[PDB]
């Protein structure tokens, strides 16, 4: 390394990486409607007795 | 006057029954009653049909 290499590149540190000591700024919520709810497929009719 | 047996036939439609006058719905209107349940407990007199 301190030989063989003439010229370096710097740029400034991803923000993707993360070190494994702060893997709880990983941690995150994700919230999923419930089960019981029920998604008309069904259009609405509309009329008149009049 | 026929001697029928629960007579359907009335001399003319009563204006009042037990001191309170009769209340009268528009076919048209009952038609579009979604109470219709609780109307019926009480009687009615049916209109503006043949």
């Amino acid at each position: 390394s301190k030989m063989n290499v003439s010229y370096r590149l710097y740029i400034k540190t991803p923000a993707c990486l993360l070190p494994l000591s702060d893997y709880m700024r990983a941690q995150h919520d994700y919230v999923s409607p419930s089960s019981s709810r029920v998604y008309i497929k069904d259009p609405a009719v509309v009329y008149t007795r009049s | 006057r026929f001697g029928f047996r629960d007579s359907p036939f009335c001399t003319s439609l009563p204006r009042t029954i037990m001191g309170n006058d009769v209340r009268r719905i528009s076919y048209n209107v009952f038609s579009m009653m979604e109470d219709i349940d609780d109307v019926i407990s009480e009687g009615f007199i049916l209109y503006d049909a043949y």
